[PDB]
């Protein structure tokens, strides 16, 4: 619906990473993507 | 700090932090029937005894659920939570 | 031509594999989070199956 | 620090990843985009020559 | 600007066609 | 001297007592009223045992 705190906790329906990460480290994976591999960690939701 | 609760007043606070997040968690229902339904369930000699101590928790998380959803999570989620000095 | 008469078999093989009954709507894959999983009737209240 | 530096600059402009990058992927409904390409001792030549069809063998070069 | 669209998120997620026998691809 | 090789067994005998699982967070004797009886997550959901 539009509230269930354990699904928006876990980030299973929600905001991705790229906005609920702290604009900063967002800025930091997207920099060495080349060679320190960082976006395969975190999680990002897919709602239907 | 001026204002800062009673034992009995911390159980009750409690209570109602594990009851509203147990309701809002595995039965989805909405946060201000989960408030409703938290509230009928009380022993009547303590829900009489603290009517107005209770009465004022469930305005303000009426109206913090109403307006703030992240705030009113956080404060139903986390435990060592109290309640802001201006509550009161 | 001296072909004896016949009887048909038919089947089929498939391994390595799961067979899959997604719970959706229309079956489709819309996402992780089906559209029936977070339908009302199925989050609300709860349910047994057989 | 901005961040950027760190980068592997190509160009005079900092190589940055896209922003949408970070990620999910169980069981079904999502899949990537390279892909799986995949008697006796008679002929001989076409299959030596297949054998060697064990390289790269797609694009996305 | 409907909203019937499958989500990765927030953020919700050209018409095309055409190939003839020969034509590039 | 003339000792064949030895194999051990072991068994236990209890009689006339009844086991007990008690419903407690650390199976102690805490009070007549265990603590998890009166939680509140059995309080007011049905579940099912197996």
């Amino acid at each position: 619906p539009s509230m269930m705190p354990q699904w928006s906790y876990m980030h299973i329906s929600g905001q991705d990473a790229s906005e609920y990460l702290s604009p900063g480290l967002v800025q930091f994976a997207r920099a060495t993507e080349t060679y320190f591999s960082l976006n395969n960690k975190f999680r990002n939701p897919t709602v239907a | 700090s001026l204002h800062s609760l009673n034992s009995e007043e911390e159980r009750i606070l409690r209570y109602v932090q594990q009851s509203v997040s147990l309701n809002l968690m595995r039965d989805g229902v909405t946060p201000s029937v989960a408030l409703d339904m938290t509230a009928r369930n009380m022993e009547p000699g303590m829900y009489a005894s603290n009517r107005p101590f209770i009465n004022r928790l469930m305005d303000y998380l009426h109206r913090a659920a109403a307006v703030n959803p992240e705030y009113f999570t956080n404060a139903i989620l986390n435990p060592h939570w109290l309640p802001p000095p201006g509550f009161y | 031509k001296t072909a004896v008469d016949s009887i048909t078999q038919k089947k089929f093989l498939c391994d390595r594999t799961l067979w899959r009954i997604p719970f959706s709507s229309n079956f489709m894959s819309m996402g992780a989070l089906t559209d029936l999983g977070q339908n009302l009737l199925y989050a609300n209240s709860a349910h047994a199956l057989d | 620090i901005n961040f950027a530096s760190l980068a592997p600059r190509h160009g005079s402009r900092p190589f940055m990843g896209n922003w949408q990058d970070i990620g999910t992927s169980n069981m079904s409904g999502g899949a990537f985009s390279w892909g799986s390409l995949w008697k006796a001792w008679n002929s001989s030549t076409g299959q030596m020559l297949r054998d060697k069809l064990k390289e790269q063998n797609f694009q996305q070069k």
